[PDB]
RNA sequence: AGGGCUACACACGUGCUACAAUGGCGCAUACAAAGAGAAGCGACCUCGCGAGAGCAAGCGGACCUCAUAAAGUGCGUCGUAGUCCGGAUUGGAGUCUGCAACUCGACUCCAUGAAGUCGGAAUCGCUAGUAAUCGUGGAUCAGAAUGCCACGGUGAAUACGU
């Protein structure tokens, strides 16, 4: 129950806890838990150390939380340092990917200003 | 120096991706894995010459189709 | 350590053959390289010259000099004695161990790096370079950044002239575009 | 984007310019309007000045932008602030 | 439609029915996945790309066969929606009528 | 030739999607109608997690295809959480159309998982196969709908009265 660095929660079944990774949703918890060989209907209570360690082992093979975080924030940084187009959406706290900015951009504009 | 106010400053690794790796007693605080060096770089033994593994590389020649 | 030894051999031999000395002691040596980071915004955020100061700490392994205002200055809002940054000292063992990491690590990591000046001695050969990021240098660990503040270095050395601390750090296989 | 079967896209001038320009290229920036072109390898280190609509900005070429087009270093819509 | 407008689709047609055949067999060499792809593809996709935009079918808007007019067309009857019903009520189109139901 | 109509401190309309348990999710199995097709629909089979790709018969169409309807029903899990609700953002890797998907296409896979706890004054629609919910086709269309125009599946409550 102390996968990657963080406190994933029991009374949660297998899939549902492993979700809390910061690189491991629905389908990587459900890939980690078939090379496990882990059923999805347990908790994360239920497992035996050598389980919580192999899910340990296998999550690393698989991408964590600090890398993650890293990995994208240098990606976003790369944009933003090569002043492109989207690393100017970026900086300016716009839309990104060509979405609606007259209307409809608030959750990448923020709440109304004035 | 004093004690108990500097950081940990033992002995690592670092090993770039041609073949540099080097021995440098570091504040890092486990193994390091860089990728360019003061050789593997351009600028430092051939600027109008070096190679690279990356966005000039991995994005572009390995799908690249010419 | 290791880049001492090579100067004490190498680099002096070189120097000599090159300058036409009489004396070892005629070749420039290296006092020590002081890194700077002027804050100026902890009058903002007091908390940000700790975490600053935790980057020098981090980058070079000496707790950081947090300095304070030298006198007043109106303008920049700061008066007499109020901690606007923080520094280090390195000389020694520990000099030539940073000088090492930033020459083969930090040095190359820089964003696009179309290389150093030769122009920055103050006009007795003593260099002093600035960085645009702390990121360059591999001890960050961009876990724990709160902004990409820079900072300066100053190559200081016992040189006579500009010609005598471009030639020391050109042997060192410095960039120097 | 472009799918792989196709590989990428690049005008044929804006080739033959920027060919030219590494093989025999020491004068000037190219002043082009292909902003669809993904950008090559070759043309690393080159300054063409790519069509932003009523002008030709340059930008100089990086090899961290490959696999990247002409317009995304070309602003079009320009805008201070309201 | 300003006619040269007409003209323009006019020509456009031409152009596309014209240089067929030839951006038809480049495209199935570019969608193809053998010949290496060395020379096949990346000459394919140049010769493609320089062959004259007016030949490509998807210049074509499909302006109303009568008035030129780009929007409201109806391919069946080839015009606007506005000469369509012209011609429904006086009777030109056969078949056609008001539907009720 | 490129760009803009797609620009964004903002305000309004019309919609879509939710805020969940009468639900989400996996598995199992039902029941349509109306359409459209040839520089088109595209069986099958195989490859790919998927988008889709190769191969390719049939069909100018009560014959072939698009095309597997869904809600439903059974089986389990969740246990009221900002959650197994939500799917907005953002990154990475692609597919397809098209000369070309950067501004400025649509989808697909992985991860990222915001607002949002049923909404003020005010305001809207509907008297029955209607409202409400579920899904399918068309036209425009190279590609590009949550819009529009059609089609069916379940299927209410209430109307004292002026
Ligand atoms: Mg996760
Ligand atoms: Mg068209
Ligand atoms: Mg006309
Ligand atoms: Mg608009
Ligand atoms: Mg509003
Ligand atoms: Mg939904
Ligand atoms: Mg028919
Ligand atoms: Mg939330
Ligand atoms: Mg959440
Ligand atoms: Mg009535
Ligand atoms: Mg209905
Ligand atoms: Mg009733
Ligand atoms: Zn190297």
């Amino acid at each position: 129950a102390r996968i990657a660095g963080i406190n994933i929660p029991d009374h949660k079944h297998a899939v549902i806890a492993l979700t809390s990774i910061y690189g491991v949703g629905k389908t990587r918890s459900k890939a980690i838990l078939a090379a496990a060989g882990i059923a999805e209907d347990v908790k994360i209570s239920e497992l035996s150390e050598g389980q919580i360690d192999t899910l340990r082992d296998e999550v690393a093979k698989f991408v964590v939380e600090g890398d993650l975080r890293r990995e994208i924030s240098m990606s976003i940084k790369r944009l933003m340092d090569l002043g492109c187009y989207r690393g100017l959406r970026h900086r300016r706290g716009l839309p990104v990917r060509g979405q609606r900015t007259k209307t409809n951009a608030r959750t990448r504009k923020g709440p109304r200003k004035p | 120096m004093k004690k108990d106010i500097h950081p940990k400053y033992e002995e690592i690794t670092a090993s770039c991706s041609c073949g540099n790796v080097m021995k440098i007693r570091s504040t890092v605080g486990h193994d390091l894995n860089l990728d360019v060096c003061s050789k593997c770089h351009p600028f430092f033994t051939g600027k109008q010459r070096d190679v690279a593994t990356g966005g000039r590389v991995d994005r572009f020649n390995k799908r690249f189709n010419i | 350590a290791k880049l001492h030894d090579y100067y004490k051999d190498e680099v002096v031999k070189k120097l000599m053959t090159e300058f036409n000395y009489n004396s070892v002691m005629q070749v420039p040596r290296v006092e020590k390289i002081t890194l700077n980071m002027g804050v100026g915004e902890a009058i903002a955020d007091k908390k940000l010259l700790d975490n600053a100061a935790a980057d020098l700490a981090a980058i070079s392994g000496q707790k950081p000099l947090i300095t304070k205002a030298r006198k007043s200055v109106a303008g920049f809002k700061i008066r007499q004695g109020y901690p606007i940054g923080c520094k280090v000292t390195l000389r020694g063992e520990r000099m030539w161990e940073f000088f090492e990491r930033l020459i083969t690590i930090a040095v190359p990591r820089i964003r696009d790096f179309r290389g150093l000046s030769a122009k920055s001695f103050d006009g007795r050969g003593n260099y002093s370079m600035g960085v645009r990021e702390q990121i360059i240098f591999p001890e960050i660990d961009y876990d724990k950044v709160d902004r990409v503040r820079g900072l300066d270095i100053t190559i200081t050395t016992t040189a006579k002239s500009d010609e005598e601390g471009r030639a020391l750090l050109a042997a060192f296989d410095f960039p120097f575009r | 984007p472009r799918s792989l079967k196709k590989g990428p896209f690049i005008d044929l001038h804006l080739l033959k310019k920027v060919e030219k320009a590494v093989e025999s290229g020491d004068k000037k920036p190219l002043r082009t309007w292909s902003r669809r072109s993904t950008i090559f390898p070759n043309m690393i280190g080159l300054t063409i000045a790519v069509h932003n609509g009523r002008q030709h900005v340059p930008v100089f070429v990086t090899d961290e932008m490959v696999g990247h087009k002409l317009g995304e270093f070309a602003p079009t819509r320009t805008y201070r602030g309201h | 439609a300003k006619q040269s407008m007409k003209a323009r689709e006019v020509k456009r047609v031409a152009l596309a029915d014209k240089y067929f055949a030839k951006r038809a067999e480049l495209k199935a060499i570019i969608s193809d996945v053998n010949a290496a792809s060395d020379e096949d593809r990346w000459n394919a996709v140049l010769k493609l790309q320089t062959l004259p935009r007016d030949s490509s079918p998807s210049r074509q808007r499909n302006r109303c066969r009568q008035t030129g007019r780009p929007h409201g067309f109806l391919r069946k009857f080839g015009l606007s929606r506005i000469k369509v019903r012209e011609a429904a009520m006086r009777g030109e189109i056969p078949g056609l009528k008001k539907a009720s139901w």
